[PDB]
RNA sequence: CUCUCGGCCGAAGCGUUUACUUUGAAAAAAUU
RNA sequence: AAACUGCGAAUGGCUCAUUAAAUCAGUUAUGGUUCCUUUGGUCGCUCGUACUUGGAUAACUGUGGUAAUUCUAGAGCUAAUACAUGCCGACGGGCGCUGACCCCCUUCGCGGGGGGGAUGCGUGCAUUUAUCAGUGGUGACUCUAGAUAACCUCGGGCCGAUCGCACGCCGGCGGCGACGACCCAUUCGAACGUCUGCCCUAUCAACUUUCGAUGGUAGUCGCCGUGCCUACCAUGGUGACCACGGGUGACGGGGAAUCAGGGUUCGAUUCCGGAGAGGGAGCCUGAGAAACGGCUACCACAUCCAAGGAAGGCAGCAGGCGCGCAAAUUA
């Protein structure tokens, strides 16, 4: 190329959109934002394809102009607009609050919220600086610069921020035994306990987590993010609560629910 | 916005100080 | 154009290496700045990304350092004396990033005078203005001259430094790169720098 | 004494050697302090480079070169050009058709610093990435541990 | 004044030029006789010379002073102007007005 | 396998280094 | 409508000629660089006509030239978030140097110690250099932040002379939004590196270095690291574990055919990466191209000529010729 690339396509696409092999050669390549492309959902494909609200994307665009949707709070017209973790949108005609939390086999599970769980929001902090005649600076994981912050949150613990003012609320320090999430790999989407961290300088540093039913496994600290204080979340969860069955737990409660309903 | 969010982290940090004397005093003092 | 790439060169082995695209824009060299010694010139080239770079083409003041006093002024620049790079360079008289050059000695001097009151590089005929008698021989009070008598504890200057001074020429070294920054600024030569350099001169003769 | 060698002069860039001083200290000692770094992953730094005079920009302990990346080992094959050496890493390439394996070696050029003195051919050495340093120099000796059989 | 022209084959002549038959001129953006298609292209274009020859279709060419007989298609004929000032300084400028 | 710092344990060195073997996390989708 | 201004036209599409540690794949680094846009931070933190600055230029009117072009010449006007120029407030001060003097303590006293201060100089963030001490962080900074002395390019750095919608309250204040903006971070990247990996050939066994080959020192250039280039030095560097040279009806992978197991062969071809627009070469604009549905040359082709000149680039979509054993509609 002699320039950065405008156009995706669907089978290029991240698998997780879950988007069809017939209904076109180009995928919503996602505008540049707080959230990777290759880690996100634009706007289209959450009103479209996940809630069924539009049937084309000419009435996404339709629904998006008519300035219905919300992100953080914060009115969005573009269609392609990279929605990430722990994410709130706003329909305010409907009267709906969704949060965009990953679901246990890796997609973005629609997670209807409460109204007044939609005034805060998460996040993970990517790094600390300090500048400009002695200011300190958070950077968080959705890109929310945050200037003059509490001096005890390091680097990797995570922020309760209101989401009208931008400000930090309350915050929980990465250590062992707080529960998190994993946000990346191949054990992404499960809840646990953080058991341990391995120290490897030089490289990458390694956190075992111990699922709620006794379930080990491991990431890296670029995949984890603290949800609670100790065990109970500071956010609501999906229906499933984090725990990955294998396919013979599924089939069963498959056959189960077979059997039950009718 | 910037002289009163100084000012608030001015006492956040005369607080810190505070707290950072008194921390100093026990590990010093034991 | 002037193309600072890899591919053109030879192997570790000694292969010939077979070109495989052409000339690519982020490769290429632009012709030097032989920045010479008269009044300023300077001419600004558009770089990658849209920036600036200062291609000053002659300059005839720097600002520079001696910095066993901690002082810092624009000096004229006189001449360039000696280059580790080529002798040849010297005899076009180019300034370019670590040469040695001769400066002016004017303002390090004014400052001498203003904050220790000792003269520099006075013959024995000690001809004098009544401006330069005002300032070495000041009027003062006691808070100020006692000041003055402790700085006055501390004023040593070596010999070769003096010698310069009484030529009335100090010699210094460039430390920034004129070429892609459009200034001539460094540092005066002092201590080992100051007598390697000189005998280098020495030996150039 | 035997440092200053090129046409240039040769000087540690973060140390400032020149401050003014009293005449006292002028007839003492004549002693340049020495900056070093201490590098990141359990390397010890050697002595020599805290106490000795040699100066060099591509020093992994006295100079700019950061360490980051991949860090390896070899045998020291070649010492015959100036401040770099040749060393040599051999391996065993799997060939899936006939489950064997076959010997291969690759040749690399290290930067050696002048701490590491005494050093001889056929020993082991512990090498580190850092940014390339000239035409094929990409690595930078970290540690040297001698031959088996030398005392 | 002589004012411009153009040569037998209808090639306009420029300012700098001061040869008799044609050049060929690199052309850009601000340089008369070249309008660019894109932003900051160049084109190679023919350019005749300031000096009068006997090579010459028509001289355009502009009167300065006027003299005494009016000639019946220049002078006697009368032309408005049209669209005055628009700015505020302008219109000051143009009636000499005050400020308020 | 252990001497020091901190709450029976966590940090620090490991242990001559490997080859081998098992496990873990990284290995785009499509295709299989 | 037109035109000026801004953006995009560097994506997509086509093809596989070149290319043999090159491309590419997996793995890592940028603590060695740039980055339009999006998202967040910042934008009275500078002590030094504004209730609004200046000259034009299109479109339009009018007069023309040439055989010919998406050719343009001249003369009348007229705008700006085009092009330039340029404040006031915040603004009252504070902080360091410099200090006319003034005060206090000690001193018999000389003399010693401690305070207040008018006049002058500099002050914010970006840039360049030097020095000093060591808020937050890294596995490791010559990191970030701080203090001091200065600098700060006329081919010049930021410090809003811009528009819209509703209008409302104590002659004056104002609520949303759009275009802006030096610098941080983020996103999309890109570009240089690390380790390992490719077909045939010895009827290719030594190659590389005068013209950089391998390394050192100082510089130049570059967005940056580096023989990337220069100067001065040293004689190094690769190789039967196959260097070097030649060939390939060779773009590389994901993959495909066949197959008990092992294997053999294919992969121009829709996904990812690279390369190139007849062949080479050099540029302008721009955040991004050595761009070809951009420009300028030469080489080879080739179009219109009134013989002076002018205009080209289907390995885009259809289509045609040619080529062939071999491949579709000017919807």
């Amino acid at each position: 190329a002699r320039g950065p690339k405008k156009h995706l396509k669907r089978v290029a696409a991240p698998k997780h959109w879950m988007l069809d092999k017939l209904t076109g050669v180009f995928a919503p390549r996602p505008s540049t934002g707080p959230h990777k492309l290759r880690e996100c959902l634009p706007l289209i494909i959450f009103l479209r394809n996940r809630l069924k609200y539009a049937l084309t994307g000419d009435e996404v665009k339709k629904i998006c102009m008519q300035r219905f949707i919300k992100i953080d709070g914060k009115v969005r017209t573009d269609i392609t607009y990279p929605a990430g973790f722990m994410d709130v949108i706003s329909i305010d005609k409907t009267g709906e609050n969704f949060r965009l939390i990953y679901d246990t086999k890796g997609r973005f599970a629609v997670h209807r919220i409460t109204p007044e769980e939609a005034k805060y929001k998460l996040c993970k902090v990517r790094k600390i600086f300090v500048g400009t005649k002695g200011i300190p600076h958070l950077v968080t994981h959705d890109a929310r610069t945050i200037r003059y912050p509490d001096p005890l949150i390091k680097v990797n613990d995570t922020i309760q921020i209101d989401l009208e003012t931008g400000k930090i609320t309350d915050f929980i320090k990465f250590d062992t035994g707080n529960l998190c999430m994993v946000t990346g790999g191949a054990n992404l989407g499960r809840i646990g306990v953080i058991t341990n961290r391995e120290r490897h300088p030089g490289s990458f540093d390694v956190v075992h987590v111990k699922d709620a039913n006794g379930n080990s496994f491991a990431t890296r600290l670029s995949n984890i993010f603290v949800i609670g204080k100790g065990n109970k979340p500071w956010i609501s969860l999906p229906r499933g609560k984090g725990i990955r069955l294998t396919i013979a737990e599924e089939r069963d409660k498959r056959l189960a629910a077979k059997q039950s309903s009718g | 916005k910037n002289k009163e969010e100084a000012a608030e982290y001015a006492k956040l940090l005369a607080k810190r100080m505070k707290e950072a004397k008194e921390k100093r005093q026990e590990q010093i003092a034991k | 154009g002037i193309s600072r790439d890899n591919w053109h060169k030879r192997r570790k082995t000694g292969g010939k290496r077979k070109p495989y695209h052409k000339k690519r824009k982020y490769e290429l060299g632009r012709p030097a700045a032989n920045t010479k010694i008269g009044p300023r010139r300077i001419h600004t080239v558009r770089v990658r990304g849209g920036n600036k770079k200062y291609r000053a083409l002659r300059l005839d003041v720097g600002n520079f350092s001696w910095g066993s006093e901690c002082c810092t002024r624009k000096t004229r620049i006189i001449d360039v004396v000696y280059n580790a790079s080529n002798n040849e360079l010297v005899r076009t008289k180019t300034l370019v990033k670590n040469c040695i050059v001769l400066i002016d000695s004017t303002p390090y001097r004014q400052w001498y005078e203003s904050h220790y009151a000792l003269p520099l590089g006075r013959k024995k005929g000690a001809k004098l203005t009544p401006e330069e008698e005002e300032i070495l021989n000041k009027k003062r009070s006691k808070k100020i001259q006692k000041k003055y008598d402790e700085r006055k504890k501390n004023a040593k200057i070596s010999s070769l430094l003096e010698e310069q001074f009484q030529q009335g020429k100090l010699l210094a070294c460039i430390a920034s790169r004129p070429g892609q920054c459009g200034r001539a600024d460094g540092y005066v030569l002092e201590g080992k720098e100051l007598e390697f350099y000189l005998r280098k001169i020495k030996a150039r003769k | 004494a035997d440092i200053q060698t090129e046409r240039a002069y040769q000087k540690q860039p973060t140390i400032f050697q020149n401050k003014k001083r009293v005449l006292l200290g002028e007839t003492g000692k004549e002693k340049l302090p020495r900056y070093y770094k201490n590098i990141g992953l359990g390397f010890k730094t050697p002595k020599e480079a805290i106490e000795g005079t040699y100066i060099d920009k591509k020093c992994p302990f006295t100079g700019n070169v950061s360490i980051r990346g991949r860090i390896l080992s070899g045998v020291v094959t070649k010492m015959k050009m100036q401040r770099t050496i040749v060393i040599r890493r051999d391996y065993l390439h799997y060939i899936r058709k006939y489950n064997r394996f076959e010997k291969r070696h690759k040749n690399m050029s290290v930067h050696l610093s002048p701490c590491f003195r005494d050093v001889q051919i056929g020993d082991i050495v512990t090498v580190g990435e850092c940014r390339p340093l000239s035409k094929t120099v990409r690595f930078n000796v970290l540690k040297v541990t001698k031959a088996a059989g030398t005392k | 004044r002589i004012s411009g022209g153009n040569d037998k084959q209808g090639f306009p002549m420029k300012q700098g030029v001061l040869t008799h038959g044609r050049v060929r001129l690199l052309l850009s953006k601000g340089h008369s006789c070249y309008r660019p298609r894109r932003t900051g292209e160049r084109k190679r274009k023919s350019v005749r010379g300031c000096i009068v020859d006997a090579n010459l279709s028509v001289l355009n060419l502009v009167i300065v002073k006027k003299g005494e007989k009016d000639i019946p298609g220049l002078t006697d004929t009368t032309v408005p102007r049209r669209l005055g000032p628009k700015r505020a300084s302008r219109i000051r400028k143009l009636f000499n007005l005050s400020k308020e």
